[PDB]
């Protein structure tokens, strides 16, 4: 009855204008995930360069004398593929494609003293037996501190941090597909696993048994799974191709709402545009949900789910052809289709020039968006 | 909205009343009818297995502690069974709560007619009377029945009554309201538990004897019976002095019982 | 009827044991193929990033 | 509300094998099957009906009748507007246990919950052991309505729910 | 018999993805060299400007 979707929701009627406030290029290669500390004090990025960098969100706000990552960690090795803060800015868990899962203790620092990372319990996964971690979520089960994570060999393991044992393990059916992403219920009742073949499979966490497996009609890879802030039985999937962010009722397996930003006709399984949404941010806001997407086409979109015609592009120069948004009913699913409308030099484009791998938002005084790219560039948008 | 959270309990050594165990139903199938064995033993056709789909089985409940029986076995009263074994009978055991040590068990044996004057065990099951932290078992319990054997009262028992094992507990917790209710999710999840259960019905020839323990009520409260011993609060006044009395003697100021035995036999 | 029952029972047992063997093989296939998929999915995005 | 006027939660309780699932399926889906799959936990189906000009959404709940999946406390009776106590007319023990089931209703359901005694499997006339008079006198002593239904040949299944829905509506 | 064909097909798909990924790795490496050549020409042109 009293689960909060975010600990710090965006300001009322927040519609990001898209002003670049920090261009941060500090990873050698692609950033894979951005997680924001639950109190929003810090945000962290992981990268193929094998580093974890912690950023002080408080230092992006109007005092950007030196936008530097307060902390860097590089000892895990391999490519750091996922990370998550643990509901309190003291612990950050990271995973590598080598197989290591590490808990990192971030120290709160008074500026006279420097901060640091201290590694805590570390877990190494056998590449043959368990594979590397492909997604990891932390939640507080009151009693426990479960760092749930999914591995290439289909095991979705619930690791209790305040102990060293597993709270649970869920052996995902690899016949379904490779786990690409998974989402956990805010009420900690059920989870959904998204696979590389489009399967999204639900697990009851109270009983710990699988209950549903709906697959995408085109068997398109699931790039992101987010639970719906409003409908407990719904899950938001970001799909391979067409910048498709479809919403699926897990009680029936029906598509309920689709975002289509593609040249292809809506919900068409024929020729998908190469573009996909890699990161999604959904908020209930003031009961009028919004959804921020970014991905392959390097455009940060804002979808007004209550008022689709107000949807717009955040990042991307005005010189690019303007877009319009139309709510339609295709199979019965309502679809917000995006359609293309037929001082010195030009100001430098502030947008990303490579695939935006993830989107995050934090609140310090105002709402900020953080997007990271496949070249290692992290950008903060005021 | 809800009654308070207070936990009420009684010490087992303070509840001077007989233990009562309800013998509920025996679910499950029996060992079919192996007609190979009947050709070898013609008396076997004259046995409850081969005479009725539900023979009029009976259960014997006996309490054991340290591998020894605390008292005689108590038998369920005769009940004619046709399509299901449902005794539904409360058995007053010959043991009281003060009489029960921490490792007391009830060995329950299901018996069947095997020709004249001979009962064969259909199965046996043993469950400890106190839980993991010494609370007398409460409510409805389903016990695994071990085929063709009597319940074992030895410590440790070889016939313990305690996938579907875990799920049934969660299902009981759900029915009692301890699990959070999620209609859309309960509807989907219980169909899977049913599939698991049916698979276990076909996969294995398991039997369960559902039993129940009485609830101690006073003024609409629920009291758990926790194992205690009288004087269990008497934390001994141990003191570490040895200033004068270096060598304590436990028999120190005690009647010489070997002299009193002698006095009683000579004088 | 007893002897040929044992023969067919053994035939069923031997053939079903093979189905389990191919189930164990697919299990390993799924494991191995999933890691190839994961590597191909990262190469797909790396080819795009280049 | 434009979707429905009232939402009544109906609960089906009774011994295992009496036909609580089959009655639910015969009412919500209009289907019957001999394949027994013991209900564990809780199930529910939704049927909207027309009654006295009003639109009533019935959420009928089906419960485990096996003792193995039952407990002393029972949360399912909570919020139920009406409870159907199903017994198998061919099974005397099921009818005898109706008393037990009514005690669970009395202590766990609402004080004014509606009740209905249903004798299912009335199509098994050769195996019937509980006579209509025996059950009608029992039900009338308690004042609960009584029907003899059959999920197999749909006999009187609709009217048993229509009765409950009507009686709850008379209560609201 | 179907499991046999499944193992046959699945054996080919393993070989197919393994060789497909090698082409992806070769292509990606080959284009990273070309990308480095673009970046040095761009760095020489920027410096020239
Ligand atoms: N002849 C006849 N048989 C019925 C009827 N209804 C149910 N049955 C049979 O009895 C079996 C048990 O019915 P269920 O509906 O599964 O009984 P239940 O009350 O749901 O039992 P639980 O789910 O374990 O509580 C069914 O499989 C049918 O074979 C009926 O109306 N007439
Ligand atoms: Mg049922």
């Amino acid at each position: 009855e009293n689960a909060e979707w975010e600990s710090k929701p965006p300001p009322p009627g927040w519609r990001p204008k898209g002003l670049l406030v920090a261009h941060l290029h500090e990873h050698k290669s692609a950033v894979n995930r951005i997680r924001v500390s639950d109190e929003h004090s810090l945000f962290a990025t992981c990268s193929n360069d094998g580093t974890v960098k912690i950023w002080n969100s408080q230092k992006m706000e109007g005092k950007t004398t030196t936008t530097r990552s307060i902390l860097t960690y590089s000892r895990i090795g391999g490519r750091v593929k996922t990370l998550t803060f643990c509901q309190g800015s003291h612990y950050l868990a990271i995973a590598s494609d080598n197989g290591a899962v590490q808990l990192l203790g971030i120290e709160a620092s008074k500026l006279p003293k420097s901060p640091k990372i201290h590694p805590l319990q570390s877990r190494i996964l056998d590449q043959k037996e368990d594979g590397c971690v492909v997604d990891m979520h932390h939640f507080n089960s009151g009693a426990q501190s479960v760092l749930a994570y999914a591995t290439v060999n289909g095991s979705l393991v619930g690791w209790d941090l305040r102990s060293s044992s597993n709270a649970w393990t869920l052996k995902h059916d690899l016949k379904s597909g490779l786990i690409t992403s998974f989402a956990v219920d805010i009420h900690q009742c059920w989870l959904c696993i998204g696979t590389s073949s489009g399967t999204m499979a639900c697990w009851d966490m109270r009983f710990q048994l699988p209950i549903s497996s709906h697959c995408h009609p085109s068997r398109a890879r699931i790039r992101r799974l987010s639970m719906h802030p409003l409908y407990q039985s719904w899950v938001i999937a970001a799909v391979q191709g067409n910048n498709e962010v479809s919403m699926w009722d897990m009680e029936t397996g029906d598509r309920r709402f689709t975002l289509w930003a593609s040249s292809a006709p809506p919900l068409s399984e024929l020729q998908p545009s190469p573009h996909s949404v890699h990161g999604i941010y959904c908020s209930p806001a003031d009961g009028n949900p919004i959804l921020l997407t970014a991905g392959s086409d390097m455009k940060i979109r804002f979808w007004d789910l209550a008022y689709p015609e107000r949807s717009y592009v955040v990042a991307g120069s005005t010189s690019s052809p303007s877009v319009s948004y139309y709510r339609k009913i295709i199979e019965g699913t309502e679809v917000v289709q995006e359609i293309q409308n037929k001082r010195g030099p030009e100001s430098l484009p502030v947008g990303h020039h490579d695939i935006i791998t993830d989107v995050a938002t934090f609140q310090t005084t105002q709402g900020f968006i953080v997007t990271a790219s496949r070249d290692g560039i992290v950008k903060v948008w005021k | 909205m809800g009654e308070a959270e207070k936990f009420h309990y009684i010490y087992s050594c303070d509840l001077d009343i007989n233990v009562q165990l309800k013998i509920g139903s025996l679910e499950g199938k029996r060992e079919q009818k192996s007609y190979k064995a009947v050709l070898e033993d013609p008396m076997l056709k004259f046995s409850g297995l081969y005479q009725e789909t539900c023979s009029d089985l009976y259960v014997t409940c006996q309490v054991f502690a340290e591998g020894k029986p605390l008292a005689l076995p108590v038998r369920t009263s005769y009940k004619a069974f046709s399509t299901r074994w449902n005794w539904n009978e409360w058995l007053k055991l010959p043991v009281k709560y003060p009489d029960l040590p921490r490792n007391a068990q009830v060995a329950l044996t299901i018996w069947d007619v095997y020709g004249p004057g001979k009962a064969v065990p259909v199965g046996g099951t043993t469950v400890s009377l106190f839980g993991k932290y010494g609370m007398f078992r409460q409510g409805m319990h389903d016990l695994k029945v071990w085929p063709n054997v009597e319940a074992d009262g030895s410590e440790p028992t070889k016939t313990p009554g305690r996938q579907m094992s875990r799920l049934a507990k969660l299902t009981k917790a759900h029915r009692q309201g301890h699990m959070v209710k999620v209609d859309w999710l309960d509807r989907l999840t219980f169909r899977e538990i049913e599939m698991i259960n049916e698979s276990e019905k076909r996969s294995s020839n398991f039997m369960y004897l559902m039993v129940e323990f009485r609830c101690v009520k006073c003024d609409d409260k629920e009291y758990g019976i926790v194992y205690y011993e009288k004087d269990g609060d008497e934390s001994s006044p141990i003191l570490t002095s040895f200033e004068l009395v270096k060598v304590p003697d436990p028999q120190m100021s005690m009647e010489n019982l070997v002299e009193s035995k002698h006095h009683k036999l000579a004088r | 009827v007893e002897k040929n029952r044992k023969i067919v029972a053994e035939n069923l047992e031997k053939v079903q044991a093979e189905a389990e063997r191919l189930d164990q093989e697919e299990a390993q296939y799924q494991r191995e193929y999933s890691e190839f998929k994961r590597q191909q999915l990262e190469l797909d995005d790396e080819l795009k990033s280049v | 509300n434009p979707e429905y006027d009232y939402l009544f939660k109906l609960l089906l309780i009774g011994d295992s094998g009496v036909g609580k699932s089959c009655l639910l399926l015969r009412f919500a889906d209009d289907t019957y099957t001999e394949s027994y799959i013991s209900t564990i936990g809780v199930d529910f189906k939704i049927r909207t009906i027309e009654l006295d000009g009003k639109t009533i959404k019935l959420q009928i709940w089906d419960t485990a009748g096996l003792e193995r999946f039952r407990t002393i406390t029972s949360s399912y009776y909570r919020g139920a507007h009406g409870i159907i106590v199903v017994y198998d007319v061919t099974d005397q023990e099921s009818f005898n246990n109706v008393k037990q089931w009514l005690q669970e209703i009395d202590r766990y359901a609402s004080e004014n919950v509606n009740k209905l005694l249903v004798g299912n499997k009335c199509d098994l006339t050769t195996k019937k052991v509980v006579d209509y008079t025996t059950a009608k006198e029992f039900a009338d002593s308690l004042g609960i309505p009584f029907l003899e239904t059959s999920a197999k040949n749909a006999t009187n299944v609709e009217q048993s729910f229509m009765t409950m829905a009507a009686e709850i509506k008379k209560r609201m | 018999q179907k499991l046999y064909s499944r193992a046959q097909r699945h054996q080919e798909k393993k070989e197919k993805i393994q060789r497909h990924n090698r082409k992806l790795g070769d292509l990606v490496e080959k284009k990273t060299i070309d990308l480095r050549s673009h970046y040095e020409r761009l760095a020489n042109l920027r410096r020239s400007h």
